RNA sequence: CUCUUACUUUUAACCAGUGAAAUUGACCUGCCCGUGAAGAGGCGGGCAUAACACAGCAAGACGAGAAGACCCUAUGGAGCUUU
RNA sequence: CUGAACUCCUCACACCCAAUUGGACCAAUCUAUCACCCUAUAGAAGAACUAAUGUUAGUAUAAGUAACAUGAAAACAUUCUC
RNA sequence: CCGAGCCUGGUGAUAGCUGGUUGUCCAAGAUAGAAUCUUAGUUCAACUUUAAAUUUGCCCACAGAACCCUCUAAAUCCCCUU
RNA sequence: GCUAAACCUAGCCCCAAACCCACUCCACCUUACUACCAGACAACCUUAGCCAAACCAUUUACCCAAAUAAAGUAUAGGCGAUAGAAAUUGAAACCUGGCGCAAUAGAUAUAGUACCGCAAGGGAAAGAUGAAAAAUUAUAACCAAGCAUAAUAUAGCAAGGACUAACCCCUAUACCUUCUGCAUAAUGAAUUAACUAGAAAUAACUUUGCAAGGAGAGCCAAAGCUAAGACCCCCGAAACCAGACGA
């Protein structure tokens, strides 16, 4: 613990403190970097590569509509509603081999993504969620043992 | 759980049994003891050193007394005993000087042989072959 | 009182070193020690010496009169 | 810093640097440069641009923030069109 | 100097009363 | 407490044989808990130490410290029970061999100083111990002589070797 | 320390090495432990060593003894009368031949 | 001194007491049970520490919220105080910031 | 330790009974200064980093390390023959004896641990002698743990046991990542 | 006071009884000069030196006693005064 | 010539810096399982005291020191002195 | 024991200030500065320690680095080779 | 050889469960524990301050009725220190146990007694045979300091090297703390026994599990995720405030 002062002792100030020069994390000027963080809607990104990964290995049946409910219990991915999540983006990425026909509900998709989709012979759609629906169609047997 | 030393009587014996030959309560209370067998322990190991060092200003001392029965000072013996290529160390120049003394005065006569072989040569100007016990023998 | 056994039993043991300090036991044979094997005691003797002995004589050259009276003595009163 | 909350016993975040920083999710913060709107016009034109620019905190003051923030902070938001999405990861970083 | 004053403090009485 | 002083006089001998020596009479008495210093008692016991029954009876008959009629009273009663008891035939052959004095259990008081202050005073108490022997006194050791001396010092001369060589 | 200790004088065990060598070492007593991980490595110079080592000090009588005890130890005795218990707790194999090696050769 | 002059009563354990023998069982309730009970349910003792860890500043907390209305005056008082002290202790005092 | 709660309590210098006054002034006394008789340094005082019980030491190994564990137990006593498989438990008699003297003439361990599919299915027989017996423990299939597997010298599982522990740890290795508890339910689960 | 003296009592000292307190790192606890955290029983160079009580003395042990009250310091207190 | 812990010689080698930092071991206690004249592998913790004018208790030193107490004779009746 | 009583409680008040801080063994390890109601203290540098990554670090050859001005200084910086 | 040493119980702590609660006769709000007389008085009303903010002046967590999660988020604030929700979500719950203490411990407790204070109030210490004491000349011994058995012989941190030999010879300026630096004539310590002081997040690291997923709903994830191991002392002011007690 060294000899003497504060470290010794167990008294230094807090962290921040800097012997009482105006410090650092206060001297910066505020920005409204973070305003409105938590009221800003979210979507979890599922990319053309990741559904033709899941398509091709059976997790995914692209045989019956594909929505939030059936993306979720393939595991494909995962949503929060709690952390602002709105829902999915569908992304380009794996335009150029995604193959497979689709009938697919999404909540956002990119232009590029909707071709890639379309130009296969499939059907997308944008879809909005609330954020208790969010939660319903993400989860549904633990909603549908509250009795409502 | 509470802990309780139980084995501390044993803890105090490993110090008391080196302080039982000390004069005063510092044989017997652990609290000087300690303190006194520490200084115990170190003056023995410092005194490794002293050994080697008094050891040998007393085989000096002997072989001086020796050498001076015989007209012979210290560095005279030893530095010409070197020259004929005697390596015989001082601890063993002692006990001769002891128990072996008419081989000391061999030893000794050997020495002043050399001694005044060697100014012979100094006070010649190379016109002299070297001494008879001053050749020394090489080893290649 | 603390816990604890080995402290304890350390202590007696050093308790049992001193009682035996003070009154040093009467001293008795080897023989009437543990780990005595009369006959291997025998052969070893000679193996140390590095001598070839033979075994019947050797034997021999240890008894006693002494022990043999006594021996005896010993028969008679036990009644054997 | 309030390392054990009196109600939860968990640690706080210190509101003062929320409103300063902004955290990449790489591990970098982003500032604004002090004096930025004080006295512009007792101050010369290339001193001004420098003053408007979002710069980069150092590994110390990096490590001093990351402390003072939990880490609901630190997690990947995936924001509509957020105009600092391309910044959260680094690329051809070497060590 | 302010004046100073310890007062004497006396001890138990019973650890100077036991008995055989 | 310990009272392992009263127990030495329980100890039974084997009988002695037809040709060893007469064995002396050994007999162990002592008084606990007396109002005496064992500082005080100490000078006692140092004085008949080594002195005969008779002899250290004289000389604590007309001593004025306090501790000189106490112990004379334990010499007289073991006088008898050494006669009485242990086989003693002469009580006039006796002589002691040990006297010393011992710390009792001691009770602490309170002595009131001025200022409020106080002082915590000993009740001081102790014990005496004596050990009686059937026979003379020790002849005592006479004092060394110059013959002594010096063939102490010429036999120094003469054990001492060559040091710290062959 | 020096002073705090006994001291001798070198010398030998009736003038041992000058007519004749003889080893000083005349008696070994081992107590080890059916069970008990104390002993591990005691049965096991038991059962591969003590044999070789018997075969090349055929003037040591070797006593094995195996009973229950935490500690194992090693009982040399020696001509001169001198007895020395050295402890072989938790030893392993070559640890032990080590030491019992060394009280062979010490007088 | 400070040492015992005999040994203690010899400690006799009997290692297949039935409480012993038996420890263990059902600690997989969950895995091979379908899950229809968690190992943590096993746990007996406390209201406020069944199934949960935290150090003794959290302990505290848990345990004036959970049984705190139930304690005695003086026990919640002396609570009350080591929640305060603790605060302090933790936040305020150590080597590291 | 999951299920460890350790009652070990000691009062600090703030609930040792009185200590309120200063014991004797700052200065002047030729003393030692202290400010409470109920100090740690004083006798009878507080304790100072003394046991705050209870104190719990809960904590939950993932679930497949620990489905992992039992697998690790069962290949251990087979591999060193510690494992023997009947078709059922029942015993001729109820006598204990009996029992005790199938274990020695078959060479099985000290302790044997028998382990039975269901609890309200266990053979009557075997019941009645297990539950006069201390080293021969009867327990079913869900009780099985690995503390008891290695405290017991030898195993016997039933053969609907067999099948019943192959399943349960079997699926560990081929399931999802759970969405919500498995008590919850699922599609396929239970079985 | 120059300039002190005599006597009595108390204390004192010895014998007997009773029996504290501050103090105490350990001590086998000399003098001179020199040295040194700058004033040495303990270091260097010299000198002195069988052991052990009792009674005096107050030069030293930077003697005991009270964590200096003077002085300064602390983002330590309190009393009082006030535009 | 004398003269180091420098260097060489026989054998061995982690084995001489405050604060701080890294690492290898370990006393006793309890628990699990072993062991069974005092142990082993692990899990735990009120887990180690030559020093805080520390706390409590014992006993020393100062010290048998400072200090303290009962008028006289007698037959213990009494008388005398103050 | 009154510059403002005493008791209990808040209270384990607070102290950048003094004192204290308990087993064994080995290893690395001594320090440019800035700011601060700050100089008896802290925070950042610097030094120091552990782990990790991959590539040069130290020592340095020529060539090269100012006029103004009185000491035309000892030197430094840069730097392949080694 | 004394003084002493040694012991294992008394009880206690933390949980669980369970709501809790008196009574012989007589006395007792006046000066309580006092058989027996003319009165009529009557309860409520924001805590403060220490402390943190390195001063301090706004400000500075204190069960308030479900574990968890939402979340240390919204929000509040010399926008500093710090304070901090809700919607919503949603599980278990079989007293008779203990890796708790064992006479300086554990309740202060053998007792709120002795003792201390006018009062409010403060507040101890300690016991130890055995199947039998209607077996008491009984239970051996061995162990701290202090003493005794047994004072002392030139010279010196009291030892080391040694030596035939205790000493004589040679070498050697106690310890701790504190400092640029201490034999220092700077601090603490008579000695023995017992007691008496490093509590944890953020990350990172090491070792398992599984792996584009991990985790026994929440959370994280561009090799991550889960679990574990491993880092943050003791004593001390003058003070401040509240409510009692005292002429
Ligand atoms: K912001
Ligand atoms: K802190
Ligand atoms: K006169
Ligand atoms: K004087
Ligand atoms: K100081
Ligand atoms: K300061
Ligand atoms: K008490
Ligand atoms: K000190
Ligand atoms: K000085
Ligand atoms: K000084
Ligand atoms: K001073
Ligand atoms: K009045
Ligand atoms: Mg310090
Ligand atoms: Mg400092
Ligand atoms: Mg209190
Ligand atoms: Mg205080
Ligand atoms: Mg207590
Ligand atoms: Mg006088
Ligand atoms: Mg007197
Ligand atoms: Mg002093
Ligand atoms: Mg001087
Ligand atoms: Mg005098
Ligand atoms: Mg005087
Ligand atoms: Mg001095
Ligand atoms: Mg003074
Ligand atoms: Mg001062
Ligand atoms: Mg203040
Ligand atoms: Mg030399
Ligand atoms: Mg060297
Ligand atoms: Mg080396
Ligand atoms: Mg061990
Ligand atoms: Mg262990
Ligand atoms: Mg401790
Ligand atoms: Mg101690
Ligand atoms: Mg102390
Ligand atoms: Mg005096
Ligand atoms: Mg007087
Ligand atoms: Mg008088
Ligand atoms: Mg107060
Ligand atoms: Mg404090
Ligand atoms: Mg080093
Ligand atoms: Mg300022
Ligand atoms: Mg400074
Ligand atoms: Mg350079
Ligand atoms: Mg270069
Ligand atoms: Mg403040
Ligand atoms: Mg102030
Ligand atoms: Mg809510
Ligand atoms: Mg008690
Ligand atoms: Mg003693
Ligand atoms: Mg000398
Ligand atoms: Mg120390
Ligand atoms: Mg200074
Ligand atoms: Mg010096
Ligand atoms: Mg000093
Ligand atoms: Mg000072
Ligand atoms: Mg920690
Ligand atoms: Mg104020
Ligand atoms: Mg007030
Ligand atoms: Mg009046």
């Amino acid at each position: 613990r060294g000899h003497k002062g504060e470290r010794q002792r167990g008294t230094r100030p807090r962290l921040g403190f800097e012997g009482g020069q105006t410090p650092f994390y206060i001297r910066i000027p505020k920005y409204g970097f973070n305003e409105g963080h938590s009221f800003r809607r979210q979507y979890k990104p599922l990319s053309l590569n990741r559904l033709q990964y899941l398509i091709d290995l059976g997790r995914v049946d692209p045989s019956q509509p594909i929505d939030l409910t059936q993306l979720v219990n393939g595991r494909g991915v995962t949503i929060q509603p709690l952390k602002r999540d709105y829902g999915v983006q569908l992304v380009e990425e794996g335009a150029d081999t995604f193959t497979a026909k689709v009938n697919i509900e999404v909540q956002l998709a990119s232009e590029l993504a909707i071709a890639a989709i379309e130009k296969n012979g499939g059907v997308v759609t944008t879809a909005f969620y609330d954020p208790r629906s969010l939660d319903i169609v993400c989860k549904p047997v633990p909603f549908f043992l509250r009795g409502q | 759980l509470r802990n309780r030393v139980t084995d501390r009587y044993f803890r105090i014996q490993e110090v008391l049994k080196h302080a039982r030959h000390f004069r005063g309560r510092k044989n017997r209370c652990y609290r000087l003891a300690v303190r006194t067998v520490i200084r115990a322990f170190v003056k023995c190991t410092k005194a490794r050193y002293l050994k080697k060092k008094n050891m040998r200003t007393l085989w000096i001392n002997r072989i001086t007394a020796a050498s001076q029965e015989h007209g012979l000072k210290y560095p005279a013996l030893i530095g010409n005993l070197v020259k004929c290529q005697v390596e015989l160390n001082r601890k063993v120049l002692a006990d001769l000087a002891i128990y072996e003394p008419k081989t000391f005065k061999s030893l000794a006569a050997l020495a002043s042989r050399r001694r005044h072989e060697g100014f012979a040569a100094a006070l010649g100007d190379g016109k002299e072959p070297e001494g008879i016990f001053s050749r020394v023998v090489q080893y290649h | 009182v603390k816990k604890g056994f080995r402290a304890a039993f350390r202590f007696q043991k050093e308790l049992e070193r001193q009682r035996l300090l003070r009154c040093p036991p009467p001293p008795v044979r080897r023989s009437e020690k543990p780990n005595w094997d009369y006959h291997a005691e025998i052969q070893a003797f000679g193996h140390r010496l590095q001598e070839n002995f033979s075994l019947d004589l050797l034997k021999t050259a240890f008894v006693n009169s002494c022990y043999i009276k006594s021996e005896e003595a010993k028969r008679q009163q036990l009644g054997i | 810093l309030t390392y054990f909350s009196a109600r939860k016993g968990k640690r706080k975040t210190v509101k003062a640097v929320i409103d300063r920083f902004l955290r990449l999710h790489c591990g970098l913060w982003v500032r604004r440069k002090a004096g930025y709107k004080k006295k512009l016009w007792k101050k010369t034109p290339a001193r001004k641009k420098r003053l408007r620019e979002f710069v980069f905190c150092n590994k110390t003051q990096s490590k001093l923030l990351d402390k003072m923030t939990t880490s609901f902070w630190k997690r990947r938001n995936w924001y509509v069109d957020d105009p600092y999405q391309k910044y959260h990861d680094r690329t051809n970083l070497k060590v | 100097t302010k004046k100073r004053f310890t007062p004497p403090i006396y001890q138990p009485k019973f650890k100077t009363e036991k008995e055989f | 407490i310990s009272r392992k002083w009263e127990k030495k006089n329980k100890i039974v001998y084997p009988p002695q044989l037809p040709g060893e020596p007469r064995r002396p009479a050994e007999i162990y008495h002592c008084r606990r808990q007396i109002k005496y210093s064992k500082d005080k008692m100490w000078y006692l016991a140092k004085l008949i130490r080594g002195m005969s029954i008779d002899q250290a009876l004289a000389q604590l008959e007309f001593n004025d410290k306090k501790g000189a009629k106490i112990i004379k009273e334990v010499l007289l009663e073991a006088q008898d029970m050494a006669v009485r008891d242990h086989n003693v035939e002469f009580r006039s052959n006796l002589y002691i061999a040990e006297s010393t004095s011992g710390r009792g259990q001691c009770l602490k008081r309170i002595r009131y100083h001025g200022r409020g202050r106080f002082g915590i005073m000993e009740k001081v108490y102790c014990h005496y111990f004596v050990k009686l022997v059937e026979g003379p006194p020790p002849p005592p050791e006479p004092p060394k002589t110059a013959v002594a001396h010096a063939k102490e010092y010429i036999q120094q001369l003469r054990s001492r070797t060559i040091v710290h060589t062959l | 320390t020096a002073r705090g200790t006994p001291s001798r004088f070198l010398a030998s065990v009736l003038h041992n090495g000058l007519g004749r060598y003889v080893q000083q070492l005349q008696r070994l007593s081992f107590s080890v432990s059916r069970d008990g991980a104390s002993s591990r490595g005691a049965r096991e110079f038991v059962e591969r060593e003590v044999i070789d080592f018997a075969r090349r000090n055929p003037g040591v009588v070797i006593y094995v003894n195996s009973r229950p005890c935490c500690v194992p130890r090693v009982v040399a005795e020696y001509l001169n009368g001198a007895v020395r218990e050295e402890s072989i707790h938790c030893k392993s194999v070559e640890e032990i031949s080590t030491l019992v090696q060394k009280l062979a050769d010490q007088s | 001194i400070g040492i015992r002059l005999t040994l203690p009563p010899p400690k006799v354990v009997d290692r297949w007491n039935e409480k012993r023998a038996m420890f263990g069982v059902y600690d997989n309730i969950g895995i091979l049970g379908n899950f229809e009970k968690h190992p943590k349910e096993l746990i007996r003792g406390p209201i406020w520490l069944r199934g949960w860890k935290g150090n003794e500043l959290q302990r505290c907390i848990r345990k004036r919220k959970m049984v705190g209305s139930r304690m005695f005056a003086d026990d919640l008082h002396n609570l009350n105080k080591r929640i305060r002290y603790l605060y302090k202790h933790f936040n305020r005092h150590g080597k590291f910031r | 330790n999951f299920k460890r709660i350790s009652y070990a309590k000691t009062k600090t210098r703030a609930e040792v009974r009185g200590g309120g006054r200063k014991p004797w002034p700052q200065k002047g006394t030729g003393r030692a200064r202290h400010g409470s008789i109920r100090s740690p340094l004083w006798r009878g005082g507080g304790v100072a980093h003394g046991p705050r019980g209870p104190t719990s030491y809960y904590y939950m190994l993932p679930m497949k390390v620990r489905a992992l564990g039992l697998k690790v137990a069962l290949t251990v006593k087979l591999a060193q023959d510690d494992l023997h498989i009947m078709d059922s438990l029942e015993l001729p008699t109820g006598d204990p004896q009996y029992l005790t003297e199938l274990a020695h003439y078959r060479r099985w361990g000290d302790s044997v641990l028998l382990v039975d599919l269901t609890h309200e299915e266990m053979p009557q027989s075997i019941v009645e002698a297990t539950s006069r017996l201390k080293t021969f423990n009867l327990i079913p299939a869900v009780g099985l743990n690995v503390h008891s597997m290695l405290k017991h010298q030898t195993l016997v599982l039933t053969l609907p046991t067999v099948a019943f522990l192959e399943d349960k740890l079997l699926w560990q290795d081929s399931r999802y990542r759970p969405l919500y508890p498995f008590s919850l339910p699922y599609s396929d689960f239970p079985r």
